Protein backbone atom coordinates (compact mmCIF):
# COMPACT_ATOMS: atom_id res chain seq x y z
CA UNK A 1 0.00 0.00 0.00
CA UNK A 2 1.55 3.01 -1.21
CA UNK A 3 1.50 6.62 -0.58
CA UNK A 4 1.18 10.33 -1.86
CA UNK A 5 2.90 12.72 0.67
CA UNK A 6 1.58 16.35 0.34
CA UNK A 7 4.18 19.29 1.53
CA UNK A 8 1.39 21.31 2.60
CA UNK A 9 -2.17 22.48 2.05
CA UNK A 10 -2.11 26.46 1.85
CA UNK A 11 -5.12 27.00 -0.02
CA UNK A 12 -8.48 25.60 0.99
CA UNK A 13 -9.22 22.74 -2.15
CA UNK A 14 -11.46 19.70 -2.41
CA UNK A 15 -9.13 16.59 -3.21
CA UNK A 16 -10.00 13.85 -5.24
CA UNK A 17 -8.21 10.63 -5.51
CA UNK A 18 -9.81 8.47 -7.44
CA UNK A 19 -14.28 8.76 -7.14
CA UNK A 20 -13.01 10.02 -3.57
CA UNK A 21 -12.99 13.47 -2.72
CA UNK A 22 -12.68 15.33 0.86
CA UNK A 23 -12.33 19.07 1.46
CA UNK A 24 -9.53 20.47 2.96
CA UNK A 25 -9.04 24.08 4.81
CA UNK A 26 -6.63 26.96 4.30
CA UNK A 27 -3.44 26.03 6.00
CA UNK A 28 -5.45 22.74 7.64
CA UNK A 29 -2.63 20.03 8.80
CA UNK A 30 -2.94 17.89 5.69
CA UNK A 31 -0.31 15.71 4.18
CA UNK A 32 -1.30 13.51 2.13
CA UNK A 33 -3.05 9.86 1.37
CA UNK A 34 -1.85 6.68 2.33
CA UNK A 35 -3.02 3.01 2.18
CA UNK A 36 -3.42 3.49 -2.33
CA UNK A 37 -4.36 0.20 -3.89
CA UNK A 38 -1.34 -1.13 -5.44
CA UNK A 39 -1.39 -2.72 -9.25
CA UNK A 40 -4.21 0.42 -10.52
CA UNK A 41 -3.19 3.27 -12.12
CA UNK A 42 -4.86 6.34 -9.80
CA UNK A 43 -6.14 10.17 -10.10
CA UNK A 44 -5.18 12.85 -7.60
CA UNK A 45 -7.33 15.82 -8.62
CA UNK A 46 -8.14 19.26 -7.14
CA UNK A 47 -10.78 21.83 -7.25
CA UNK A 48 -9.92 25.34 -5.47
CA UNK A 49 -12.62 26.52 -3.03
CA UNK A 50 -12.35 29.97 -4.46
CA UNK A 51 -11.75 29.56 -8.43
CA UNK A 52 -13.91 26.72 -9.06
CA UNK A 53 -12.18 26.90 -12.61
CA UNK A 54 -10.39 24.22 -13.62
CA UNK A 55 -10.69 21.41 -12.28
CA UNK A 56 -7.12 19.56 -12.46
CA UNK A 57 -5.53 16.30 -11.40
CA UNK A 58 -2.36 13.69 -12.40
CA UNK A 59 -2.83 10.31 -13.46
CA UNK A 60 0.16 8.34 -11.17
CA UNK A 61 0.94 4.87 -10.79
CA UNK A 62 2.87 4.24 -7.56
CA UNK A 63 4.60 1.39 -9.11
CA UNK A 64 6.56 3.53 -10.95
CA UNK A 65 8.26 5.92 -8.61
CA UNK A 66 7.61 8.12 -5.37
CA UNK A 67 5.31 10.64 -5.85
CA UNK A 68 4.30 13.88 -3.80
CA UNK A 69 2.12 17.00 -4.28
CA UNK A 70 3.54 20.76 -3.10
CA UNK A 71 1.49 23.64 -3.77
CA UNK A 72 3.46 26.61 -6.02
CA UNK A 73 2.83 29.62 -4.61
CA UNK A 74 4.16 30.82 -8.32
CA UNK A 75 1.96 29.20 -10.71
CA UNK A 76 -1.03 28.75 -7.94
CA UNK A 77 -1.38 25.07 -8.18
CA UNK A 78 -0.95 21.90 -6.45
CA UNK A 79 2.11 20.39 -8.48
CA UNK A 80 2.52 16.68 -8.46
CA UNK A 81 6.53 16.00 -8.64
CA UNK A 82 8.52 12.37 -8.18
CA UNK A 83 11.17 12.59 -5.26
CA UNK A 84 14.26 10.33 -6.31
CA UNK A 85 16.06 10.24 -2.94
CA UNK A 86 14.01 7.09 -1.50
CA UNK A 87 15.82 7.56 2.00
CA UNK A 88 14.48 11.37 2.36
CA UNK A 89 10.79 9.81 0.87
CA UNK A 90 10.87 7.62 3.58
CA UNK A 91 11.79 9.59 6.44
CA UNK A 92 9.08 12.30 5.75
CA UNK A 93 6.59 9.89 5.02
CA UNK A 94 7.46 8.12 8.20
CA UNK A 95 7.11 11.44 10.79
CA UNK A 96 3.81 12.33 8.53
CA UNK A 97 2.43 8.50 9.40
CA UNK A 98 3.42 8.62 12.93
CA UNK A 99 1.44 12.03 13.24
CA UNK A 100 -1.01 10.79 11.71
CA UNK A 101 -1.46 13.82 9.44
CA UNK A 102 -2.61 11.75 6.10
CA UNK A 103 -6.22 10.30 5.16
CA UNK A 104 -6.44 7.03 3.59
CA UNK A 105 -7.53 5.69 0.87
CA UNK A 106 -11.67 4.50 1.96
CA UNK A 107 -11.59 1.07 -0.26
CA UNK A 108 -14.42 -1.06 1.10
CA UNK A 109 -13.66 -4.75 0.05
CA UNK A 110 -16.62 -5.39 -1.57
CA UNK A 111 -15.94 -2.45 -3.54
CA UNK A 112 -14.47 -3.49 -7.26
CA UNK A 113 -15.44 0.22 -8.84
CA UNK A 114 -12.38 1.70 -9.06
CA UNK A 115 -10.66 -1.58 -11.00
CA UNK A 116 -13.69 -1.58 -13.16
CA UNK A 117 -13.67 1.81 -14.07
CA UNK A 118 -9.87 1.65 -14.87
CA UNK A 119 -9.62 -2.44 -16.23
CA UNK A 120 -7.06 -1.30 -19.48
CA UNK A 121 -6.06 1.83 -18.43
CA UNK A 122 -1.96 1.46 -18.67
CA UNK A 123 0.40 4.87 -17.77
CA UNK A 124 2.48 4.05 -20.55
CA UNK A 125 -0.16 4.19 -22.79
CA UNK A 126 -1.92 7.08 -20.78
CA UNK A 127 1.70 9.42 -21.69
CA UNK A 128 1.05 8.88 -25.62
CA UNK A 129 -2.33 10.96 -25.08
CA UNK A 130 -0.61 13.30 -22.30
CA UNK A 131 2.74 13.70 -23.88
CA UNK A 132 5.41 15.08 -21.12
CA UNK A 133 8.35 12.77 -21.28
CA UNK A 134 10.38 14.07 -18.37
CA UNK A 135 7.46 13.35 -16.05
CA UNK A 136 6.53 9.46 -14.66
CA UNK A 137 2.96 11.16 -14.25
CA UNK A 138 0.21 12.95 -16.55
CA UNK A 139 -1.20 16.09 -15.94
CA UNK A 140 -4.36 16.86 -17.41
CA UNK A 141 -7.08 19.41 -17.03
CA UNK A 142 -10.87 20.94 -17.39
CA UNK A 143 -9.40 23.15 -20.04
CA UNK A 144 -7.09 20.55 -22.56
CA UNK A 145 -8.48 20.46 -26.13
CA UNK A 146 -7.91 17.64 -28.10
CA UNK A 147 -6.00 16.88 -31.08
CA UNK A 148 -8.90 16.71 -33.27
CA UNK A 149 -10.79 19.55 -31.70
CA UNK A 150 -7.03 21.49 -32.91
CA UNK A 151 -7.98 20.02 -36.20
CA UNK A 152 -11.23 22.34 -36.23
CA UNK A 153 -3.91 25.89 -30.25
CA UNK A 154 -1.19 24.76 -28.33
CA UNK A 155 -0.11 21.45 -29.40
CA UNK A 156 2.11 20.31 -26.69
CA UNK A 157 -0.90 21.13 -23.80
CA UNK A 158 -3.27 18.66 -26.24
CA UNK A 159 -4.97 15.12 -25.18
CA UNK A 160 -3.65 13.10 -28.40
CA UNK A 161 -6.94 10.88 -28.65
CA UNK A 162 -6.96 8.46 -31.79
CA UNK A 163 -8.64 10.72 -34.47
CA UNK A 164 -12.22 8.71 -34.95
CA UNK A 165 -14.10 11.13 -37.44
CA UNK A 166 -17.16 9.05 -39.73
CA UNK A 167 -16.99 11.22 -42.90
CA UNK A 168 -13.30 10.40 -43.25
CA UNK A 169 -11.20 8.85 -46.16
CA UNK A 170 -10.09 6.89 -43.28
CA UNK A 171 -13.32 5.52 -42.28
CA UNK A 172 -14.51 4.77 -45.79
CA UNK A 173 -13.27 2.45 -48.29
CA UNK A 174 -13.63 4.08 -52.45
CA UNK A 175 -16.42 2.04 -53.51
CA UNK A 176 -17.65 0.90 -50.17
CA UNK A 177 -19.49 4.11 -49.74
CA UNK A 178 -22.88 3.24 -48.73
CA UNK A 179 -21.64 -0.24 -47.09
CA UNK A 180 -18.82 1.78 -44.62
CA UNK A 181 -21.22 4.51 -43.62
CA UNK A 182 -24.15 2.52 -42.58
CA UNK A 183 -22.00 -0.64 -40.93
CA UNK A 184 -18.77 1.06 -39.48
CA UNK A 185 -17.43 -3.27 -39.21
CA UNK A 186 -14.15 -2.19 -41.62
CA UNK A 187 -13.43 0.66 -39.58
CA UNK A 188 -13.61 -0.80 -36.24
CA UNK A 189 -11.96 -3.68 -36.99
CA UNK A 190 -9.55 -3.62 -39.79
CA UNK A 191 -8.36 0.58 -39.28
CA UNK A 192 -8.75 0.23 -35.38
CA UNK A 193 -8.51 -2.75 -33.80
CA UNK A 194 -5.92 -4.35 -36.27
CA UNK A 195 -4.20 -0.83 -37.63
CA UNK A 196 -4.17 1.53 -34.70
CA UNK A 197 -5.00 -0.04 -31.18
CA UNK A 198 -3.35 -3.45 -32.38
CA UNK A 199 -5.94 -5.05 -29.78
CA UNK A 200 -9.08 -4.38 -27.70
CA UNK A 201 -7.77 -4.06 -24.66
CA UNK A 202 -6.29 -0.99 -25.65
CA UNK A 203 -9.44 0.40 -27.52
CA UNK A 204 -11.41 0.08 -23.87
CA UNK A 205 -8.29 1.61 -22.08
CA UNK A 206 -8.43 4.83 -24.36
CA UNK A 207 -12.31 4.56 -23.68
CA UNK A 208 -12.46 4.55 -20.51
CA UNK A 209 -9.27 7.26 -19.89
CA UNK A 210 -11.29 9.60 -21.91
CA UNK A 211 -14.52 8.97 -19.96
CA UNK A 212 -12.51 9.28 -16.75
CA UNK A 213 -11.28 12.88 -17.84
CA UNK A 214 -15.07 13.52 -18.52
CA UNK A 215 -16.05 12.90 -15.32
CA UNK A 216 -13.44 14.11 -13.51
CA UNK A 217 -12.43 17.30 -15.03
CA UNK A 218 -15.57 17.99 -17.22
CA UNK A 219 -13.02 17.86 -20.02
CA UNK A 220 -15.14 18.24 -23.08
CA UNK A 221 -13.47 16.77 -25.74
CA UNK A 222 -12.67 13.87 -23.33
CA UNK A 223 -16.70 13.41 -23.60
CA UNK A 224 -16.80 13.41 -27.06
CA UNK A 225 -13.76 10.51 -27.55
CA UNK A 226 -15.59 8.50 -25.03
CA UNK A 227 -19.03 8.63 -27.01
CA UNK A 228 -17.29 8.31 -30.46
CA UNK A 229 -15.50 5.08 -28.92
CA UNK A 230 -18.84 3.75 -28.12
CA UNK A 231 -21.04 4.94 -31.16
CA UNK A 232 -18.36 3.09 -33.51
CA UNK A 233 -18.20 -0.08 -31.78
CA UNK A 234 -22.48 0.36 -31.80
CA UNK A 235 -22.61 0.98 -35.23
CA UNK A 236 -21.02 -1.84 -36.63
CA UNK A 237 -22.49 -4.93 -37.43
CA UNK A 238 -19.23 -7.39 -36.82
CA UNK A 239 -17.93 -7.17 -33.59
CA UNK A 240 -15.93 -10.01 -31.74
CA UNK A 241 -18.54 -11.74 -28.78
CA UNK A 242 -15.83 -10.95 -26.05
CA UNK A 243 -15.84 -7.69 -27.18
CA UNK A 244 -19.59 -6.57 -26.73
CA UNK A 245 -19.76 -8.65 -23.53
CA UNK A 246 -16.69 -6.93 -21.99
CA UNK A 247 -18.06 -3.32 -23.50
CA UNK A 248 -21.39 -3.98 -21.57
CA UNK A 249 -19.45 -4.42 -17.96
CA UNK A 250 -17.34 -1.19 -19.01
CA UNK A 251 -20.18 1.19 -19.85
CA UNK A 252 -22.80 -0.23 -16.79
CA UNK A 253 -19.59 0.76 -14.23
CA UNK A 254 -19.42 4.50 -16.15
CA UNK A 255 -22.72 4.69 -15.90
CA UNK A 256 -23.10 3.24 -12.30
CA UNK A 257 -20.88 5.83 -11.04
CA UNK A 258 -21.55 8.94 -12.98
CA UNK A 259 -22.68 11.60 -10.55
CA UNK A 260 -26.79 11.98 -10.94
CA UNK A 261 -26.55 15.92 -11.38
CA UNK A 262 -23.50 15.51 -14.46
CA UNK A 263 -25.77 13.61 -16.30
CA UNK A 264 -27.41 16.16 -18.36
CA UNK A 265 -23.70 17.75 -19.72
CA UNK A 266 -21.98 14.08 -19.93
CA UNK A 267 -24.26 12.28 -21.67
CA UNK A 268 -25.22 12.22 -25.34
CA UNK A 269 -28.94 11.64 -25.93
CA UNK A 270 -28.43 11.05 -29.28
CA UNK A 271 -25.54 8.47 -29.47
CA UNK A 272 -26.98 6.75 -26.33
CA UNK A 273 -30.43 6.40 -28.20
CA UNK A 274 -29.04 5.21 -31.32
CA UNK A 275 -26.88 2.61 -29.12
CA UNK A 276 -29.19 1.52 -27.19
CA UNK A 277 -32.36 1.38 -29.52
CA UNK A 278 -31.11 1.87 -33.50
CA UNK A 279 -27.77 0.57 -33.59
CA UNK A 280 -26.51 -3.24 -34.86
CA UNK A 281 -25.88 -3.57 -30.79
CA UNK A 282 -28.67 -2.48 -29.52
CA UNK A 283 -29.67 -6.38 -28.22
CA UNK A 284 -26.21 -6.69 -26.69
CA UNK A 285 -25.77 -4.21 -23.72
CA UNK A 286 -27.99 -5.68 -21.45
CA UNK A 287 -26.66 -4.27 -17.96
CA UNK A 288 -25.83 -1.11 -19.49
CA UNK A 289 -29.37 -0.63 -21.17
CA UNK A 290 -31.16 -1.86 -17.97
CA UNK A 291 -29.06 0.52 -15.64
CA UNK A 292 -29.66 3.84 -18.04
CA UNK A 293 -33.88 3.14 -17.95
CA UNK A 294 -33.39 3.23 -13.91
CA UNK A 295 -31.27 6.21 -13.82
CA UNK A 296 -31.92 8.16 -16.43
CA UNK A 297 -35.21 7.62 -18.46
CA UNK A 298 -35.62 11.36 -18.83
CA UNK A 299 -32.67 11.43 -21.50
CA UNK A 300 -34.37 8.36 -23.08
CA UNK B 1 -24.65 26.86 -45.11
CA UNK B 2 -28.54 26.69 -46.32
CA UNK B 3 -29.46 27.98 -49.43
CA UNK B 4 -32.85 30.06 -48.69
CA UNK B 5 -34.73 33.29 -49.74
CA UNK B 6 -32.17 35.60 -48.27
CA UNK B 7 -28.88 34.33 -50.91
CA UNK B 8 -31.22 33.90 -53.35
CA UNK B 9 -29.07 35.61 -56.32
CA UNK B 10 -25.73 33.49 -55.43
CA UNK B 11 -27.63 30.99 -57.62
CA UNK B 12 -26.67 33.27 -60.66
CA UNK B 13 -22.85 34.17 -60.09
CA UNK B 14 -20.24 33.10 -61.94
CA UNK B 15 -18.95 30.35 -59.15
CA UNK B 16 -20.13 27.23 -60.77
CA UNK B 17 -22.93 25.52 -59.08
CA UNK B 18 -25.77 22.53 -59.42
CA UNK B 19 -28.50 21.68 -58.07
CA UNK B 20 -29.48 17.77 -57.42
CA UNK B 21 -32.98 16.55 -57.13
CA UNK B 22 -33.42 13.20 -56.39
CA UNK B 23 -37.25 12.98 -56.10
CA UNK B 24 -37.69 10.50 -59.29
CA UNK B 25 -35.13 8.38 -58.79
CA UNK B 26 -36.77 5.70 -57.21
CA UNK B 27 -40.05 5.35 -58.77
CA UNK B 28 -42.84 2.52 -58.39
CA UNK B 29 -46.50 2.11 -59.09
CA UNK B 30 -48.43 0.22 -56.18
CA UNK B 31 -50.49 -2.81 -56.77
CA UNK B 32 -52.52 -5.82 -55.70
CA UNK B 33 -50.67 -9.40 -55.85
CA UNK B 34 -53.36 -12.44 -57.04
CA UNK B 35 -53.23 -13.54 -52.99
CA UNK B 36 -54.58 -9.51 -52.45
CA UNK B 37 -51.33 -8.37 -50.44
CA UNK B 38 -49.72 -5.31 -52.07
CA UNK B 39 -46.60 -5.15 -53.81
CA UNK B 40 -44.43 -2.36 -55.90
CA UNK B 41 -43.03 -2.44 -59.51
CA UNK B 42 -40.20 -0.01 -60.08
CA UNK B 43 -40.14 1.94 -63.34
CA UNK B 44 -37.36 3.71 -65.03
CA UNK B 45 -36.09 6.80 -63.09
CA UNK B 46 -33.41 9.82 -63.39
CA UNK B 47 -31.41 12.22 -61.38
CA UNK B 48 -32.01 16.12 -61.86
CA UNK B 49 -28.74 17.85 -61.72
CA UNK B 50 -28.71 21.36 -63.24
CA UNK B 51 -27.10 24.23 -63.19
CA UNK B 52 -29.22 27.09 -62.26
CA UNK B 53 -26.82 30.12 -64.38
CA UNK B 54 -26.75 28.08 -67.78
CA UNK B 55 -29.38 26.29 -67.96
CA UNK B 56 -27.23 22.58 -68.34
CA UNK B 57 -28.74 19.54 -67.00
CA UNK B 58 -27.40 16.58 -66.29
CA UNK B 59 -30.10 13.86 -66.68
CA UNK B 60 -28.97 10.87 -65.32
CA UNK B 61 -31.53 7.82 -66.33
CA UNK B 62 -31.90 5.06 -63.68
CA UNK B 63 -32.94 1.81 -65.34
CA UNK B 64 -35.10 -0.40 -63.20
CA UNK B 65 -32.13 -2.96 -63.20
CA UNK B 66 -30.31 -1.17 -61.01
CA UNK B 67 -32.95 -2.20 -58.34
CA UNK B 68 -32.68 -5.91 -59.19
CA UNK B 69 -31.94 -8.16 -56.43
CA UNK B 70 -31.30 -5.21 -53.41
CA UNK B 71 -33.02 -4.09 -51.12
CA UNK B 72 -33.96 -0.88 -48.63
CA UNK B 73 -34.54 0.66 -51.81
CA UNK B 74 -35.59 4.00 -50.87
CA UNK B 75 -32.22 4.18 -48.59
CA UNK B 76 -29.93 2.86 -51.97
CA UNK B 77 -31.58 5.23 -54.12
CA UNK B 78 -30.07 8.26 -51.96
CA UNK B 79 -26.30 6.49 -51.84
CA UNK B 80 -27.21 5.41 -55.95
CA UNK B 81 -27.95 9.40 -56.71
CA UNK B 82 -24.71 10.27 -54.53
CA UNK B 83 -22.68 7.83 -57.19
CA UNK B 84 -24.17 8.96 -59.64
CA UNK B 85 -23.41 12.87 -58.78
CA UNK B 86 -19.64 12.10 -57.82
CA UNK B 87 -19.09 9.99 -60.97
CA UNK B 88 -20.56 12.93 -63.06
CA UNK B 89 -18.37 15.42 -61.26
CA UNK B 90 -15.26 13.52 -61.77
CA UNK B 91 -16.06 13.42 -65.51
CA UNK B 92 -16.22 17.17 -65.66
CA UNK B 93 -13.08 18.78 -66.69
CA UNK B 94 -11.53 20.71 -63.57
CA UNK B 95 -12.40 24.20 -64.85
CA UNK B 96 -16.47 22.51 -65.07
CA UNK B 97 -16.49 20.81 -61.99
CA UNK B 98 -18.87 22.88 -59.62
CA UNK B 99 -17.67 24.67 -56.22
CA UNK B 100 -21.16 23.94 -54.29
CA UNK B 101 -23.78 20.76 -54.72
CA UNK B 102 -27.14 22.03 -53.71
CA UNK B 103 -29.50 19.17 -52.81
CA UNK B 104 -32.99 20.13 -52.43
CA UNK B 105 -33.74 16.75 -49.97
CA UNK B 106 -31.61 17.04 -46.59
CA UNK B 107 -31.59 13.31 -46.29
CA UNK B 108 -29.19 13.40 -49.50
CA UNK B 109 -26.59 15.49 -47.84
CA UNK B 110 -24.79 12.61 -45.79
CA UNK B 111 -24.83 10.47 -48.73
CA UNK B 112 -23.35 12.82 -51.29
CA UNK B 113 -20.69 14.39 -48.84
CA UNK B 114 -19.31 10.45 -48.17
CA UNK B 115 -19.04 10.12 -51.75
CA UNK B 116 -17.50 13.41 -52.26
CA UNK B 117 -15.06 12.81 -50.09
CA UNK B 118 -12.50 13.30 -52.82
CA UNK B 119 -13.24 16.64 -53.36
CA UNK B 120 -13.47 18.32 -49.68
CA UNK B 121 -13.27 21.62 -51.82
CA UNK B 122 -16.78 21.13 -53.12
CA UNK B 123 -19.11 22.51 -50.73
CA UNK B 124 -22.42 19.80 -50.25
CA UNK B 125 -25.47 22.61 -49.50
CA UNK B 126 -29.37 22.03 -47.91
CA UNK B 127 -31.83 24.19 -49.35
CA UNK B 128 -34.57 26.28 -46.87
CA UNK B 129 -36.59 26.51 -50.83
CA UNK B 130 -39.06 24.68 -51.75
CA UNK B 131 -38.01 23.91 -55.19
CA UNK B 132 -40.70 22.06 -58.22
CA UNK B 133 -37.75 19.85 -59.31
CA UNK B 134 -39.86 16.69 -59.04
CA UNK B 135 -42.40 17.88 -61.87
CA UNK B 136 -39.48 17.50 -64.10
CA UNK B 137 -41.19 14.49 -65.29
CA UNK B 138 -44.33 16.33 -66.57
CA UNK B 139 -41.86 17.46 -69.26
CA UNK B 140 -42.73 15.93 -71.85
CA UNK B 141 -39.45 14.83 -73.93
CA UNK B 142 -37.99 14.35 -70.03
CA UNK B 143 -40.21 11.76 -69.67
CA UNK B 144 -40.19 10.30 -73.43
CA UNK B 145 -36.28 9.18 -72.43
CA UNK B 146 -36.05 8.17 -69.34
CA UNK B 147 -39.39 5.69 -69.81
CA UNK B 148 -37.70 4.47 -72.93
CA UNK B 149 -34.40 3.82 -71.57
CA UNK B 150 -33.31 -0.01 -71.85
CA UNK B 151 -30.06 0.87 -69.69
CA UNK B 152 -28.54 3.44 -67.98
CA UNK B 153 -27.55 6.60 -69.98
CA UNK B 154 -27.08 10.11 -69.37
CA UNK B 155 -28.70 12.68 -71.67
CA UNK B 156 -27.91 16.57 -72.01
CA UNK B 157 -30.62 19.13 -71.92
CA UNK B 158 -30.51 22.85 -71.75
CA UNK B 159 -33.53 23.36 -69.70
CA UNK B 160 -33.69 27.17 -70.58
CA UNK B 161 -33.74 26.30 -74.33
CA UNK B 162 -32.81 29.66 -75.95
CA UNK B 163 -34.25 31.45 -73.01
CA UNK B 164 -30.84 33.33 -71.89
CA UNK B 165 -30.44 34.67 -75.39
CA UNK B 166 -33.60 37.33 -74.25
CA UNK B 167 -33.63 37.02 -70.32
CA UNK B 168 -30.84 36.95 -67.41
CA UNK B 169 -30.35 33.94 -65.62
CA UNK B 170 -32.57 35.30 -62.86
CA UNK B 171 -35.54 35.43 -64.76
CA UNK B 172 -34.69 32.37 -66.79
CA UNK B 173 -35.02 30.02 -62.96
CA UNK B 174 -37.68 32.40 -62.30
CA UNK B 175 -39.85 31.46 -64.77
CA UNK B 176 -38.84 27.57 -65.05
CA UNK B 177 -39.76 27.43 -61.16
CA UNK B 178 -42.97 28.65 -62.68
CA UNK B 179 -43.87 26.63 -64.85
CA UNK B 180 -42.69 23.23 -63.14
CA UNK B 181 -44.56 24.89 -59.42
CA UNK B 182 -47.83 24.87 -61.90
CA UNK B 183 -47.55 21.41 -63.88
CA UNK B 184 -46.65 20.03 -60.06
CA UNK B 185 -49.90 21.99 -58.43
CA UNK B 186 -52.17 20.67 -61.55
CA UNK B 187 -50.33 19.00 -64.21
CA UNK B 188 -53.57 19.06 -66.60
CA UNK B 189 -54.38 22.10 -66.84
CA UNK B 190 -50.62 23.86 -66.96
CA UNK B 191 -50.48 21.56 -69.82
CA UNK B 192 -53.72 23.14 -71.28
CA UNK B 193 -52.09 26.41 -70.75
CA UNK B 194 -48.83 25.90 -72.75
CA UNK B 195 -49.89 23.12 -75.07
CA UNK B 196 -53.80 24.59 -76.70
CA UNK B 197 -52.21 25.89 -79.19
CA UNK B 198 -50.48 24.30 -82.09
CA UNK B 199 -48.96 26.74 -83.94
CA UNK B 200 -46.81 27.88 -81.11
CA UNK B 201 -44.69 24.82 -81.84
CA UNK B 202 -41.64 23.13 -79.67
CA UNK B 203 -38.74 23.52 -81.59
CA UNK B 204 -37.37 19.67 -81.89
CA UNK B 205 -33.80 20.88 -80.02
CA UNK B 206 -36.03 22.67 -77.42
CA UNK B 207 -38.27 21.53 -74.26
CA UNK B 208 -41.39 24.36 -74.07
CA UNK B 209 -42.79 26.27 -76.99
CA UNK B 210 -41.39 28.76 -79.02
CA UNK B 211 -43.30 31.53 -77.62
CA UNK B 212 -42.60 35.26 -77.94
CA UNK B 213 -41.62 37.58 -75.26
CA UNK B 214 -45.71 38.65 -75.52
CA UNK B 215 -46.73 35.18 -75.57
CA UNK B 216 -44.42 34.64 -72.29
CA UNK B 217 -45.91 37.19 -70.45
CA UNK B 218 -49.58 35.93 -70.86
CA UNK B 219 -48.12 32.35 -69.79
CA UNK B 220 -46.90 33.38 -67.05
CA UNK B 221 -49.99 35.44 -65.76
CA UNK B 222 -51.97 32.21 -66.35
CA UNK B 223 -49.59 29.76 -64.59
CA UNK B 224 -49.36 32.10 -61.67
CA UNK B 225 -53.58 31.93 -61.40
CA UNK B 226 -53.58 28.72 -62.16
CA UNK B 227 -50.98 28.23 -58.67
CA UNK B 228 -53.67 30.69 -56.97
CA UNK B 229 -56.67 28.99 -57.83
CA UNK B 230 -55.58 25.49 -56.90
CA UNK B 231 -54.48 27.19 -53.65
CA UNK B 232 -57.91 28.20 -53.47
CA UNK B 233 -59.44 25.06 -54.35
CA UNK B 234 -57.12 23.56 -51.98
CA UNK B 235 -57.53 25.90 -48.47
CA UNK B 236 -61.14 26.90 -50.08
CA UNK B 237 -60.65 30.61 -49.84
N1 LIG C 1 10.45 20.52 -0.38
C1 LIG C 1 10.87 19.33 -0.64
N2 LIG C 1 12.08 19.10 -1.13
O1 LIG C 1 12.93 20.08 -1.15
C2 LIG C 1 10.04 18.16 -0.42
C3 LIG C 1 9.01 18.17 0.49
C4 LIG C 1 8.29 17.02 0.75
C5 LIG C 1 8.64 15.92 0.06
C6 LIG C 1 7.96 14.47 0.30
F1 LIG C 1 8.60 13.63 1.03
F2 LIG C 1 6.82 14.51 0.90
F3 LIG C 1 7.75 13.75 -0.80
C7 LIG C 1 9.66 15.98 -0.87
C8 LIG C 1 10.36 17.06 -1.12
N1 LIG D 1 -3.22 1.57 -27.46
C1 LIG D 1 -3.82 2.74 -27.27
N2 LIG D 1 -4.26 3.55 -28.27
O1 LIG D 1 -3.84 4.81 -28.29
C2 LIG D 1 -4.07 3.19 -25.90
C3 LIG D 1 -4.21 2.22 -24.93
C4 LIG D 1 -4.50 2.62 -23.63
C5 LIG D 1 -4.63 3.96 -23.35
C6 LIG D 1 -4.95 4.41 -21.94
F1 LIG D 1 -5.86 5.37 -21.88
F2 LIG D 1 -5.41 3.45 -21.16
F3 LIG D 1 -3.87 4.90 -21.33
C7 LIG D 1 -4.47 4.93 -24.32
C8 LIG D 1 -4.18 4.54 -25.62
Amino acid sequence: MNTVPFTSAPIEVTIGIDQYSFNVKENQPFHGIKDIPIGHVHVIHFQHADNSSMRYGYWFDCRMGNFYIQYDPKDGLYKMMEERDGAKFENIVHNFKERQMMVSYPKIDEDDTWYNLTEFVQMDKIRKIVRKDENQFSYVDSSMTTVQENELSDPAHSLNYTVINFKSREAIRPGHEMEDFLDKSYYLNTVMLQGIFKNSSNYFGELQFAFLNAMFFGNYGSSLQWHAMIELICSSATVPKHMLDKLDEILYYQIKTLPEQYSDILLNERVWNICLYSSFQKNSLHNTEKIMENKYPELL
Amino acid sequence: GAMNSSNYAELFNNDIKLFVDDTNVYRVTVHKTFEGNVATKAINGCIFTLNPKTGHLFLKIIHTSVWAGQKRLSQLAKWKTAEEVSALVRSLPKEEQPKQIIVTRKAMLDPLEVHMLDFPNIAIRPTELRLPFSAAMSIDKLSDVVMKATEPQMVLFNIYDDWLDRISSYTAFSRLTLLLRALKTNEESAKMILLSDPTITIKSYHLWPSFTDEQWITIESQMRDLILTEYGRKYNV
